[PDB]
């Protein structure tokens, strides 16, 4: 489908946009 | 030296003796004091999350508090102008400095400088 | 590594945030000049009371206009999104334009290429012209609050030193009041009375909803704040998305020998008006809440930070573990232990062993060996935990040296201690059980024991007060909540005088006998028209902490033998759950970014790609009773930890080259699990089936 | 159809006869006015360095003067309050329009 | 294709500079409005005088701020580009601190990798802090003027708005008075008395000075503003680098039936004060010069840019190109001509074959074929064209059908028309020298014949005044400029009464006789003491335009049946130079841009990389003459184009495999040139002496 | 040395710092 099915191993380069909430995700990008 | 140079300040600062010596003194300690603030406020930013320059700098700015708090408040709201105008020159990141020597060697290249030698 | 503005604009407001501390840090050493400096430095001037006034207001003169912009702004992304959550609990959430869908995460969306750059700008451009003139009705507001990190470095300066300025009975008894693991700073809690359970305290009627990333707002209830109409701007709750009309607001509530320097007190004055950091941390309590999700790497890390103070269940559980490790390797001894598979023998060698060690602590490792068994690996350790855990909760007797030590009050799955005439068996079986539990938290291990949130509050040192008794027993909370809003009715004493209620209880065969009194002279003192609320904290407290006083000393000194006083403070009873049970329940999600998937076979059905999804389709497809045992299958547990920082060793699955012979094998101590590799999903999911029931 | 709708305007602009219809045809007017000025933004900046609907736009701005020029005005300053204070979301650039056909079908979609 | 905020901030800068210029286009249509609206529409509102001044006070109250923040914003640009400029002229240009540097290139540190990015922020900051309370001596200022896209934007709306409304003897003589191509809008032209010619005209004493890349003030001297002292921002010369002290004097300076709708007439009144936009240009002309130099491929596409009308030698060379290209492929009528190489016979079948041909015209190709000489490609034209060059400039005599028809009249290299007693055989000859000019300006190439600037500017149509004469004889016209000085001295007539001139000059030979008078009566006039002025302006067009009159008429006219009147409006005397005569002298970093170095030896001497540097050491290392013997060894031309555009084939140097036999070979209408690869820098540098000559 | 010594066929991707006077071209990057 779409999700992953393993571990990226974090890839680094992060910006902090996946530690946002689901109800609070429309609000940021990348 | 510094308790030296604080003393003589403080002496000439509390002379009301002879005609325009306040004054002259006031202007002196405004002078030191930005200056004082630029290495401190380079030395801030070059570090990361006390060493004893910035130690050496806080007992500068202790000795010499109601003029210290005007410069840092005029070199805060110095800085703080071009964010708020969307002005900001782009730069590249870089990374902060766990030690104190690197920050020593990073300093020494922006203050150990000479100014523009006249046209012969 | 190149060159951007928002870097740029990031450093600056760093660097201003430094320059504000240190301003802030001058400011506070005014009313101890003559002590702290002119007292050791040899040069120093002389202050003067008006000279600290005349600073004052020079400093209170110099930091208006960044006040404004940034009040405005965060007041501007607030109300953005205000609108957002409001419109996502009144909308349907099948729609795409829902912010509560799948297509709206962002890792969702570059996922899915493998819209266009003129569409974005447009319905940028298009949000921007709506929202001047409030005309943004049914459309989610077009924002990046990743974009805005050089605002945040000024809040937190400007927070930073309107706190350093700040610090320098019947119904209204504190039985009826939350406490600070319950509350919102700056906002009103909910009435415990006139709101039922389903929508006041939401975890005490599904303990399902307890997550590592789950919000405290829809675990304790919704707030609410008592801000409208008033004509100072900080007085009225911000509903305008556009910057334009919030700076308008904020400008037009703008501009609307003498005593010693001991007695000088600042006061934070910038509107007219005296400003206290806990309102503006509630005026902003969603921004401050996205803030501290996506800016805890870099803005978090500053000196005196406000998002650290407010941090969730991550930045405490990193802090714990790492003093944990800590103090894991800074002693050198050893603990050894032999048991043998069964309950008798297991509990009695498991008494007689714990307190022959050490009957604080400094066990650097534990060895567990089974008798007649072979295994010397860490997964010996976990199996030994779930079994003393299976065998503690476990209700068929007491194995000599008489009452089972737990029982479940009312919710299933949580376990409280039974005191049963409590002799000196029962008070060291409480002791080994909370030297047990401290051994699992120093070990970085997951104990299956569960126990109530009073439970756990008597452990940390915490005050339990009358909303922690909807977790012992909901249904008779519910009624003594509707028997409070019925005591208050304007027929008062025509449902008084109806059952005729005394101040005797009759006690239950687990809790003990029955015919108990209350309070002194017994059962001649009945239910006057107002002693109500001392009856229901009298009766709340005889069952919360009278019965049960003894096992729970005793429990808290066996946690406290290895664990000191200086790693439970700050701590919650749910972080304490999460840290030990574990996350409860097994989800897929996790399971599914936990694992490796190491290739050995060397096979190239289609690149693979669809045994693994059949794999996780089986996963998905299995009841959660089958989910304990195949996780029991992987670790040897039956429970996952919270985070990957719990894993020493990395869970993996490796795959082997097709033979359909045998089932899977696990090797505990690295956390492995050899598949080899099958044709029929059908055929997967019997083995898998017939694998985990060993 | 627009000199209908023009014409409807003005005529209940010019009534002096009964009470409250001039604030109430003014209010009418401003809400068509911000909708006529927000669909001439989007069309203007899609395009490139005149079309029928700018025509028709700039027709609508010409009818109804002193009314359209506040209200361009509310809109120019509502577009340049995010880059006075620095808050403007980050894009991507985007090429523009040689013909009106793209135009209108990049319009049509928002 | 990635996200940037500067992107979507000079997108938003876009739309908003689009809604002011509809905002200016309305407001444009306020007094016309009952002719050109209520006339035609069925439907209109009624305006009256009152709404229209209430309109203009609205609009101007709603264009305070973003006013301020681009006044801000300009003010401190110019003022720390004012302060680069004023200490590069005072320093030391060995200095790598210095402004002129080749370390100071930005092309040049990018290839100089194959300083961190730390020290790029500390120098900002530095240089941030410094420039706060005005120390910031001898130190370069750190900012970017190619990051500042979005300020352009709204200074374009504000000066299109300002724009519309706006446009809605003896020493005061109009002789005097420096033209549009010699001043600059809102500041003072330099007295053309009381300044030598070294620091006033220097392009009339350096005539190497032209070039494409060549700026407006190192050509005809600096500018001064009358700007000091005065209570308004507007009236003080900007000299303070900070924002917030240039936003802190705007502010202050801030805030210190009836008639009939066809007399309504706005006024621009920001600060209390009339505003002309010509003083605006003039207050930040080099922030304009570089946003014209690095903004305009989107900011200068805009309709009615300022950038574009203020365009310069680019801008106007790319027009007239493409005018030149639609013209020559809107007919499609051929040219044919034959002549062979001599002077007598080529001159006369010259006149004999241009006079055939229209004895305007629509010339679409031009063919050249030489007798008993094989070639037929475009460097044929361009032989004929340096050949004609050559036999007109040359000084022998007049072939049959006497004087000689160009001469030099103090400046080497620069030639003017010899009348000799004009009968019709002269004017012929310059008709057909104008008609040349035209073809050579029609078909894309260069004519090697070199006028005057006084020449040009009769063809183009323009006024001669009296800074033209510096560019015809210098030395006289400085004799002349000290007459004047000294004819206001406080002796008055000690020193007017010692040479006694007259009004009657002595020609030389080539301008005719001598002894003739200026004004009527002759000679018995002497020099009064105030009649200098006039005798310095009769003496002036009497050398310059009386003498020469029917040929000049004769080469405008020649040059007027092959041109229209619509594209020599707006050019000016040394574009006219740059794209006929080309750049003059030959240099080697245009030559170096211009090729191509196609390789087809296949041999691989250290990847080449010495035989190049060698060959471009060896044309680095040559003297002029021999540079233009290369040149015309290229492409049959002796000087090089203005731009990569006027050439329809791209150079091509090609390298052929190594043989020590031949000399190199060249391919003229392809522009190609073929060269042997050899072994010895000595023995390139003498094989290709010897290929130049011959 | 640094300067190149033929065409570079100009690339694309240009920002107009390139186009900047010789005078000011300390005050443009890239």
């Amino acid at each position: 489908l779409d999700e992953p099915l393993e571990r990226t191993t974090n890839s680094s380069h992060a910006n902090g946009a996946a530690q946002a909430p689901r109800s609070m995700q429309w609000a940021v990008r990348n | 030296l510094l308790d030296t140079l604080l003393g003589t300040l403080v002496k000439e600062l509390q002379n009301k003796y002879t005609p325009g010596r306040r004054e002259e003194a006031i202007a002196v300690t405004m002078r030191f004091l930005r200056s004082v603030a630029r290495v401190f406020v380079i030395l801030s930013v070059e570090m990361a999350s006390i060493p004893q320059p910035i130690g050496k700098c806080k007992r500068v700015f202790q000795a010499l508090l109601p003029y210290a708090v005007e410069e840092l408040c005029n070199v805060a709201e110095s800085l703080i102008v071009p964010v708020r105008m969307g002005i900001a020159r782009p730069t590249a990141p870089f990374t902060l400095a766990s030690t104190s020597i690197d920050a020593m060697q990073g300093s020494e290249e922006l203050f150990s400088v000479e100014p523009l030698p006249p046209r012969p | 590594n190149a060159s951007s503005y928002l870097t740029s604009a990031s450093s600056l407001a760093r660097a201003y945030s430094i320059v504000i501390r240190q301003i802030s840090d001058l400011m506070g050493l005014i009313p101890k000049y003559n002590h702290l400096v002119y007292s050791q430095i040899p040069a120093a001037v002389k202050l003067t009371y008006q000279d600290a006034v005349n600073l004052q207001n020079y400093v209170e003169e110099k930091l208006i206009p960044t006040w404004n912009w940034m009040v405005s702004i965060m007041d501007s992304t607030e109300a953005q999104l205000r609108y957002g959550s409001a419109l996502a609990s009144a909308g349907d959430p099948g729609h795409p334009n829902h912010p509560l869908h799948a297509s709206q995460n962002s890792a969702r969306r570059e996922r899915m290429t493998a819209m266009s750059a003129r569409g974005d700008f447009l319905n940028y451009a298009l949000s921007l012209m709506r929202s001047h003139n409030d005309e943004h009705s049914d459309v989610l507001p077009v924002l990046d609050v990743c974009s805005l990190k050089h605002v945040a470095y000024v809040f937190q300066a400007l927070i930073y030193w309107i706190k350093a300025m700040n610090q320098q009975t019947g119904q209204n008894h504190p039985f009826f009041r939350r406490s600070d693991s319950m509350t919102f700073l700056g906002c009103i809690p909910p009435n415990p009375f006139e709101v039922p359970l389903a929508e006041a305290i939401p975890l005490a009627d599904q303990p399902h909803l307890l997550q590592p990333n789950a919000r405290k707002e829809d675990l304790f209830g919704r707030p609410s704040q008592g801000l409208y109409s008033d004509r100072n701007c900080l007085e009225v709750l911000p509903t305008k998305m556009s910057y334009a009309a919030n700076l308008k607001n904020v400008m037009n509530m703008q501009n609307r020998e003498g005593p010693p320097l001991t007695s000088f007190r600042p006061q934070c004055s910038f509107m007219g008006m005296v400003i206290s950091h806990d309102m503006l941390l509630g005026r902003w309590r969603l921004s401050l809440e996205l803030f501290g999700r996506v800016f805890m790497e870099d803005v978090g890390a500053e000196p005196g930070s406000i998002l650290t103070e407010l941090g969730g269940f991550e930045v405490k559980e990193s802090k714990f573990r790492r003093e944990m490790e800590k103090l894991r390797n800074q002693q050198s001894r050893d603990l050894s232990l032999e048991v043998d598979r069964d309950r008798d023998l297991l509990i009695q060698q498991t008494m007689r062993q714990l307190n022959n060690h050490f009957g604080p602590m400094a066990v650097h490792r534990v060895k567990v060996t089974f008798k007649d068994e072979p295994g010397e690996g860490s997964g010996v350790a976990r199996s030994f935990y779930t079994a003393i855990a299976q065998a503690f909760l476990s209700n068929e007797k007491l194995p000599n040296l008489n009452a089972p030590l737990f029982y479940q009050p009312g919710k299933r799955g949580f376990y409280t201690p039974r005191p049963g005439k409590n002799t000196e068996a029962r008070l060291n079986c409480f002791r080994n059980i909370g030297r047990i539990l401290g051994l699992c938290l120093l070990q970085n291990e997951l104990c299956p024991i569960t126990l109530n949130r009073h439970v756990i509050k008597v452990l940390l040192g915490r005050k339990v007060n009358w909303h922690d008794f909807a977790f012992f027993d909901p249904v008779m909370y519910e009624s003594l909540r509707q028997l409070i809003l019925a005591s208050q009715s304007s027929d008062a004493d025509a449902v008084f005088s109806a059952m005729d209620l005394a101040f005797a209880i009759d006690l239950c065969k687990e809790e003990g006998g029955g015919q108990v009194e209350l309070i002194p002279n017994g059962v001649n003192i009945p239910v006057t028209p107002q002693n109500v609320y001392e009856y229901v904290r009298k009766y709340a407290e005889h069952r919360m902490l009278v019965v049960a006083e003894q096992p729970l000393h005793a429990m808290r000194k066996g946690l406290l033998d290895v664990l000191p006083k200086n790693s439970l403070e700050d701590l919650t009873a749910e972080d304490f759950r999460l840290l030990v049970n574990g996350c409860g329940e097994v989800n897929v999600q996790m399971l599914i970014s936990f694992t490796s998937f190491n290739d050995e076979s060397g096979e190239n059905a289609e690149k693979l790609l669809q045994f693994k999804r059949w794999f996780w389709s089986i996963v998905e497809k299995m009841s959660m009773t089958e989910r304990q045992d195949l996780v029991y299958f992987w670790t040897s547990s039956p429970s996952l930890p919270a985070s990957e920082e719990g894993f020493q060793p990395m869970p993996s699955i490796t795959i082997r080259p097709p033979d359909d012979q045998h089932l899977p094998t696990a090797n505990t101590c690295i956390s492995r699990l050899y598949v080899p590799l099958y044709s029929s999903k059908q055929i997967l999911k019997q083995k898998l089936l017939l694998a985990i029931k060993t």
